[PDB]
């Protein structure tokens, strides 16, 4: 009974269906792919459907039915055509589509979105780029493109491309557009690793700012760095690496260097076989690594493919990268000998002595491991077992290794610090005006086991996320409503309570935390117990047990918690967080390394705990305020698949970062907001410096307002607000266009500004002479009526003043016409003279008298109808006594033809007479009909001003429980994430009882049962049903298309306030007191309504140029309004009640007996 | 003109009856206060043209056949009811059947040829046109023109 | 087809924002009396307070816009549009010679009262005049008013 729609799925997210069924809180879907299977899916996420699956659009807010379905169709078609890039009316929407996609980043890609506003190209980051290029040049404030996204969505590759952009099209063919780009491959060898979830997986967040100058070229870069995971360095996952540099100086060191750093397969370093061994190479690159080299794990079981990495071959590229950014042999051979220390300094093994003085010594085989590692980073053998294996109070095998990891992990550290730093220095600069920083935070991250540094990643994407809701959300929202454009206001899920969970001062986690690390025994179990005492009841955090995954559920209550971010649960065990918050290097070894004798690394760390969590607190902080002070600019990567596999598309994931990132949200909002916005004083000084004197004369929102029309623009594109000027999404080309600043251009616009401002001064008067002619002739119409209405009073007047007696003496007229016609017979007859004598004589004085009492003065038509009355029981009399005459006389041939015809002269008249007292005695039956509604509708306005019925207290309870309804709802979300998080970590591990009935039975047993109580609750249920289902078409409605009219909006809007009678009534669909005041316009004319019962019977709308359109129950239901007759109010209006035949009258007109002989057969 | 004989008939026989003077003849002043007996509607300024041709003469008073006449083109363009009604519902302000009786009474006062108070009572009293139940001015037109 | 398109609303907005003089976005029935009897016609107070009391919802005595074009709403005869269309050319038109010239358009400028130099009238002829004969005809202000 309409077209398909989407529906819940699990795997492919959202399917194609009709719908079969209209239950109450769901629509019983039939999936049309799997004939036959059925489900029960809830009214908030049943979705309209496209018309045509094979339409893709380049802006989704240009969709013709804007929801999550239809955006994930749109992504899905899209991204099988090899075009990955969407956009939402400002955010790219970029699938990783996990293979090099070719023709689209080539420089002459790159030569084509120079300038081009977003919407006049294909979607692409470049266009992101160029935008964000455009608003620094013309605002003239910095902006940041804040790429977020899940742990392998493509953040790194799209911050690539968007430097290239920002360098090979805005530079000027210097170095250090060459630099700003060459320098990332270093970096990512120096910074990043293999996780699970992405094989070049950024371990550190950083914020690329290309500065520019006033002049809007480039001027350098500035290249910070927050969080680099440095648990890695010393432990790795079973399939994790560790960072790309061990292994790349394994596998692309000469034979020199080789010799040099000690180097070897690396299985043979510790900080590296706990994990994976394996290079990665293609086929010629594979043969092309030393098999010397090679680990022979390497060997069993191969080198893993990556479309871009390959582990000598990127070695060479970044031999060639740190030669061009300008690093002499001497710092790449300083920065490799760094890294062999670190990789050396973890094969010294500490075994304790005999006895059990907690002698801490060590084996035979890390005596040359010592050796190597005192060679190479520039330390003594005797100070370097000195400083490890007491702290001089002797240390424990724990503590000996612990302290080996944490010299190498400062160390890598500080390496890394010194990295960003020569790459810093490779582009400087002293001064600038604006900045565009790309910002490729380490994203969302969860995995079997969590630890620190997953939490502060998780942490970081919580506060990017809320600054995401607060600059997209809040503060457009804010906006709009200090415009008041009253849009439809969207709410979204508050990531607020989990920042404040984290960051806090006392409750907080960090600082708990923090407090647990200054007591002088430090314990997990007690930081743990303390976040279970200051947080007993908040919603954010929560004790494993009441978890959702059975893996989580071991851990009991003082080890771990689990955290309801924005992505979803996560499982945090607290094994170890106390110490892997301390950044204290106790003096023992910073004594060791800073007595180095190496140039370098003194050079490196020239540069009491102090908690890893308050440090990244502070950073943070200072991100997002130079963030705050900056505008922004928003790419969302979405990786398609959990298993890297290409063209792979999965719908559930999707669609779960979908709604976890809040662009579901964006889209409902962008849905009628506006996403470029403007000032008004901003247009016009732009264009007053060429703009003339005169036509400055307008208002500056006139001004503004005939520049729209230059360009031709359409009035369903812009809403001006307060103090500023909008446009809807999808029409840039023209924004940008206003926003050019061409004097060749803004002269042309000049002109066609004045012309058609010109244009509106003729407009104006020409129309107000038009409105002046049409009120002279409004004047005309109601003068011309009232003088008809004068002409039918005083015809009235005098139609109850004389036209009585004229139709009382027209009958006497008759009479007397029929006396002179009997006295010819009276003589004809022979027998009983005088007896027929004295009856004319009586009958002539009742025509005289009565001829006198008439035209003397004036009587009533029931008198007069009276006195005929008994006038004709006279004339009965008459042929009565005629009759019997001719019983008595013979006059065979005159009389019995003669009386005869009298007598059925006689029959006609009383006919008549019975005809006309019929059709007076209906006409007064009708007022005797009508005064009683009248009065009806009268008497039940008195009833309910004397009942005095109060709601207010009704109404204030009602608003608290839809706000709790509210609360529950967003929780039933939130749980809906948590659990579609939990199955994505298991996917990755691996009296009449009519609440049941179906809407169809229902409409078939309303038109048939006849048991009085079925329908009662029938058509009740039916009736809800149907409100559930107009709530449906309600929520998702065609932004374009208005709403739907199955009632006049009178009747339905009478909905501020809250028996058999085949009540009729009649309602113009527009009150012809609001006749142009409709802004909808849609549909007009008379709705008669019959209501038979409690419900809506039949139906009908004559619409002023159009054929009817007849409905009628238990067949057309879907236009027949759901409403009762109470809430239509229908009572409470007066003379809506009508006629019960006036209403059979233009029904019959209409085809009634015919449409309803065709309900008959339906 | 042509026309069905019984409404000569009844032309004829309203004329004899208010034949005041007797001589045959009706003085217009009131033949055309009268002549609205019929369901022919005239207004004051039909009545006044009336009056002028009959007077065209000098007389002052008219004869059988030429009222005859007088009702022949009369009743050749006239009113219909339909267009009554039109008028009727132009001053219908919320098409809800009634129009509010003082918005009537100032209709037929204020607007055009000046209409009278007592014609005014006649329809709040006598034409059940209630203050308080502003009319349903279907039923007057309907008792208006039957 | 009593009811108007958009665009006739939009122009007789612009209408209404000339009866609007102070932009309230109300207006009694001074307003209208005053521009009209400068634009020609004779109106007296008590039919203008009927139409008035046809189109106030509230009684105030002040007549919304869309009240307003409630008001002009007429079930109008098919030719009375072309009626009316004239007879506004002839407002437009004093001498009734089918042709604007500048002193006309000027004298109706100063009645409506936004203020014009003569050479601005005379840009307004020229601009109007899409044969560029000189002065404007009548399908000119149909190719105008629709525009
Ligand atoms: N536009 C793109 N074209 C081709 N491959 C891409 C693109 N974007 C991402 N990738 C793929 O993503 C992988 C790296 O993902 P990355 O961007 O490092 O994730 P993250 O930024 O979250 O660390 C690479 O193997 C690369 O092939
Ligand atoms: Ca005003
Ligand atoms: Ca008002
Ligand atoms: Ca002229
Ligand atoms: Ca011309
Ligand atoms: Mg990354």
């Amino acid at each position: 009974d309409g077209k398909p729609v989407w529906a819940p799925h699990p795997t492919d997210g959202f399917q194609m269906g009709n719908i079969v069924d209209i239950g109450p809180d769901s629509l019983t879907i039939e999936p049309l792919n799997q004939k036959g299977k059925t489900f029960l899916a809830l009214i908030n996420q049943v979705f309209p459907a496209e018309e045509d699956s094979k339409k893709d659009v380049e802006d989704n807010c240009s969709l013709m039915y804007l929801n999550e379905a239809t955006l994930l169709h749109n992504i899905k078609v899209r991204y099988s055509k090899d075009r990955i890039y969407t956009y939402v009316a400002n955010i790219l929407i970029a699938v990783n589509p996990y293979f090099d996609i070719p023709k689209i980043y080539s420089s002459e890609a790159i030569k084509s979105y120079q300038g081009k506003s977003l919407g006049t190209r294909p979607p692409h980051v470049f266009a992101i780029a160029d935008k964000a290029f455009r608003d620094m040049k013309v605002l003239k404030m910095s902006q940041s493109i804040i790429v977020s996204g899940e742990s392998g969505a493509g953040k790194t590759e799209n911050t690539k491309f968007v430097l290239r952009y920002l360098t090979e099209s805005y530079g000027t063919g210097q170095d250090i557009d060459d630099r700003i780009v060459e320098a990332n491959p270093l970096l990512e060898a120096f910074g990043n690793a293999k996780t699970v979830r992405n094989n070049n997986s950024s371990r550190f967040g950083k914020f690329v700012e290309i500065h520019f100058n006033e002049k809007s070229s480039v001027v350098g870069g500035f290249v910070s760095h927050y969080l680099l995971e440095k648990s890695r360095i010393c432990v790795q996952g079973k399939e994790e690496r560790n960072y790309h540099i061990f292994y790349r100086l394994c596998a692309g060191a000469s034979e020199d260097i080789r010799e040099k750093l000690h180097l070897s397969s690396p299985d043979n370093f510790r900080y590296l076989n706990r994990g994976c061994t394996r290079y990665f190479a293609n086929k010629e690159t594979d043969k092309q690594i030393l098999q010397n080299r090679k680990s022979p794990e390497y060997l069993k079981a191969g080198s893993m493919k990556d479309p871009l990495l390959d582990d000598h071959g990127d070695f060479i590229r970044m031999c060639t990268a740190m030669k061009k950014i300008g690093l002499d042999d001497e710092e790449k051979l300083d920065l490799f000998r760094v890294v062999a220390g670190v990789l050396h300094l973890g094969n010294i093994d500490f075994e304790e002595a005999g006895s059990t003085s907690g002698g801490c010594n060590l084996k035979n085989k890390s005596a040359q491991s010592l050796e190597y590692c005192a060679e190479l980073l520039g330390l003594d053998q005797d100070d370097l077992r000195v400083s490890l294996t007491t702290r001089k109070v002797p240390l424990k095998v724990e503590q000996a290794n612990n302290a080996r990891d944490a010299l190498a992990k400062t160390v890598y550290s500080h390496l890394f610090d010194h990295v960003v730093n020569r790459v810093n220095q490779c582009f400087p600069f002293e001064t600038s005006s604006y900045f565009i920083g790309v910002l490729d935070i380490a994203g969302f991250e969860y995995f079997e086991h969590n630890s620190f540094e997953q939490f502060c990643i998780n942490y970081c994407n919580e506060k990017l996320q809320q600054f995401f809701n607060e600059r997209i959300l809040k503060e457009e929202q804010e906006l709009y409503q200090k415009e008041g454009l009253g849009v439809n206001e969207v709410h979204y899920v508050d990531n607020q309570d989990c920042i404040d969970l984290i960051e806090a001062k006392l409750v907080g986690i960090l600082d708990i935390l923090d407090e647990e690390n200054r007591l002088p025994q430090p314990s997990d179990q007690h930081f743990t117990s303390a976040v279970h005492q200051k947080h007993k009841d908040h919603f954010r955090l929560t004790i494993p047990r009441k978890s959702k995954l059975a893996v989580h559920r071991n851990i009991r209550d003082d080890e771990g918690f689990i955290i309801r971010h924005f992505a979803g649960a996560v499982c945090y065990e607290t094994t170890q967080f106390v110490e892997k918050n301390n950044d204290a290097l106790h003096m023992s070894l910073e004594s060791l390394i800073c007595e180095s004798r190496d140039k370098f690394i003194r050079e490196l760390f020239e540069s009491s705990f102090i908690s890893v969590g308050n440090k990244f607190k502070t950073q943070l902080n200072l991100l997002l305020d130079k963030l705050r002070s900056t505008g922004a600019s928003f790419i969302r990567c979405i990786k398609p698949n959990l298993k890297m596999t290409s063209h792979h598309f999965e719908g559930a994931q999707i669609l779960s970062q979908l709604q976890c990132s809040g662009m579901v949200s964006v889209l409902d909002l962008m849905q009628g907001g506006y996403p470029s916005r403007a000032s008004f004083h901003e247009l016009y000084n732009m264009y007053k410096k060429y703009m003339p004197d005169k036509l400055a004369r307008l208002d500056p929102r006139l001004f503004c307002k005939a520049l729209f029309k230059a360009l031709g623009l359409n009035e369903n594109d812009y809403k001006f607000g307060l103090t500023k000027v909008f446009f809807r999404p999808g029409k840039f080309a023209e924004f940008d266009q206003i926003m050019k600043s061409d004097p060749d251009h803004l002269a042309e616009l000049v002109k066609r500004v004045n012309h058609w401002l010109t244009c509106s001064r003729w407009k104006k008067v020409q129309w107000c002479s038009l409105s002046v002619i049409k009120l002279k002739n409004k004047i005309k119409y109601r003068a011309e009526a009232c003088i008809k209405m004068q002409k039918t009073i005083r015809m009235w007047l005098c139609k109850r003043r004389h036209k009585p007696r004229i139709d009382g003496l027209v009958k006497v007229g008759t009479l007397k016409k029929r006396l002179d016609k009997f006295n010819e017979v009276v003589s004809v007859l022979k027998d009983g003279k005088p007896e027929m004598n004295k009856q004319i004589k009586n009958l002539e004085i009742s025509i005289d008298t009565l001829m006198a009492k008439i035209k003397s003065t004036m009587m009533t038509q029931e008198q007069i109808q009276k006195e005929y009355d008994a006038l004709v029981k006279s004339s009965e009399e008459l042929l009565s006594a005629l009759q019997k005459k001719k019983q008595q006389e013979e006059e065979a041939e005159r009389l019995r033809r003669i009386q005869e015809e009298m007598e059925k002269e006689r029959k006609r008249r009383e006919e008549d007479e019975k005809r006309r007292r019929k059709e007076e005695e209906e006409r007064r039956m009708k007022l005797e009909m009508e005064a009683k509604r009248k009065q009806e509708e009268e008497e039940r306005k008195k009833r309910e001003d004397d009942e005095k019925r109060i709601q207010a207290e009704v109404e204030a309870q009602l608003a608290r429980q839809k706000e709790e309804e509210s609360q529950q709802q967003a929780v039933l979300e939130q749980e809906r994430r948590d659990r579609e998080l939990a199955l994505r970590i298991a996917q990755s591990e691996a009296k009449y009882d009519l609440s049941k009935w179906k809407y169809a039975e229902l409409r078939d047993t309303i038109n048939t049962s006849c048991d009085i109580e079925l329908l009662a609750a029938c058509r009740e249920e039916f009736h809800r049903r149907l409100k559930v289902y107009h709530a449906w078409k309600s929520k998702n409605k065609k932004r374009n298309t208005e709403t739907e009219q199955r009632a006049p909006k009178s009747v339905t809007d009478y909905d501020f306030a809250p028996n058999r009678q085949q009540r009729f009534f009649r309602i113009p669909f527009i009150r012809p007191a609001d006749q142009y005041k409709d802004p909808q316009s849609k549909k007009k004319g008379w709705w008669y309504a019959h209501f038979d019962g409690p419900w809506i019977a039949r139906q009908m709308e004559l619409h002023p140029d159009k054929p009817p359109i007849l409905l009628v129950a238990g067949k057309d239901d879907m236009e027949m309004c759901e409403l009762n007759l109470e809430e239509t109010g229908l009572t409470r209006k007066r003379g809506a009640e009508i006629l019960p035949r006036q209403f059979e009258e233009i029904w019959e007109r209409c085809g009634g007996i015919q449409y309803l002989q065709n309900a008959i057969e339906s | 003109d042509q026309l069905t004989e019984e409404q000569i008939a009844e032309f004829k026989e309203a004329f004899s009856l208010f034949d005041k003077d007797g001589d045959g003849t009706i003085t217009t002043k009131e033949l055309g206060t009268v002549m609205r007996s019929l369901g022919q509607n005239p207004t004051e300024a039909e009545l006044q043209d009336m009056i002028n041709e009959v007077d065209a003469d000098g007389n002052g008073t008219i004869d059988f056949p030429e009222f005859l006449t007088m009702m022949a083109r009369k009743m050749k363009d006239t009113d219909s009811e339909e267009e009554i009604r039109e008028a009727f519902r132009v001053f219908d302000k919320d098409g809800n059947g009634y129009i509010s009786a003082a918005e009537l009474r100032h209709v037929m006062t204020n607007l055009g040829e000046k209409l009278t108070d007592e014609e005014v009572d006649e329809m709040i009293r006598e034409a059940d046109i209630d203050g308080d139940g502003q009319v349903n001015y279907e039923e007057f037109v309907q008792m208006m023109t039957a």
